[PDB]
């Protein structure tokens, strides 16, 4: 009727909350300059003086 | 309608999209195309016509 609750778990990565854990990426990525290249390659639609 | 599918075209290519890339045509028996299609029907490198 009595005991020891020991309580002991999961201590690894995907639970110290690392599971991904990176150092070089590669920073803070920048965008590209979108263009009328991409703008008509999705399924865009001229509309008048490079609109 | 057996002397109209104009619904049957307008079936088909809402299924298709609207604009992408490679697609495949086996018109007559053996095409096999790879094609690209952003509206009007072109290929790689140059147009095609019908």
């Amino acid at each position: 009727g009595e005991t020891i609750t020991l309580n002991l778990s999961e201590i690894s990565v995907k639970t110290l909350g690392l599971d991904g854990f990176n150092v070089n990426g590669k920073g803070v990525t920048q965008n590209r300059s979108a263009t009328v290249t991409d703008v008509i390659a999705q399924g865009g639609t001229l509309q008048g003086d490079g609109t | 309608v057996g002397a109209d599918v104009t619904a049957l075209a307008n079936k088909i290519k809402p299924s298709s999209g609207t604009i992408s890339g490679s697609y495949e045509i086996s018109t007559g028996k053996s095409a096999s195309f790879d094609v690209d299609a952003a509206g009007k029907i072109t290929i790689g490198g140059n147009a095609a016509f019908l």
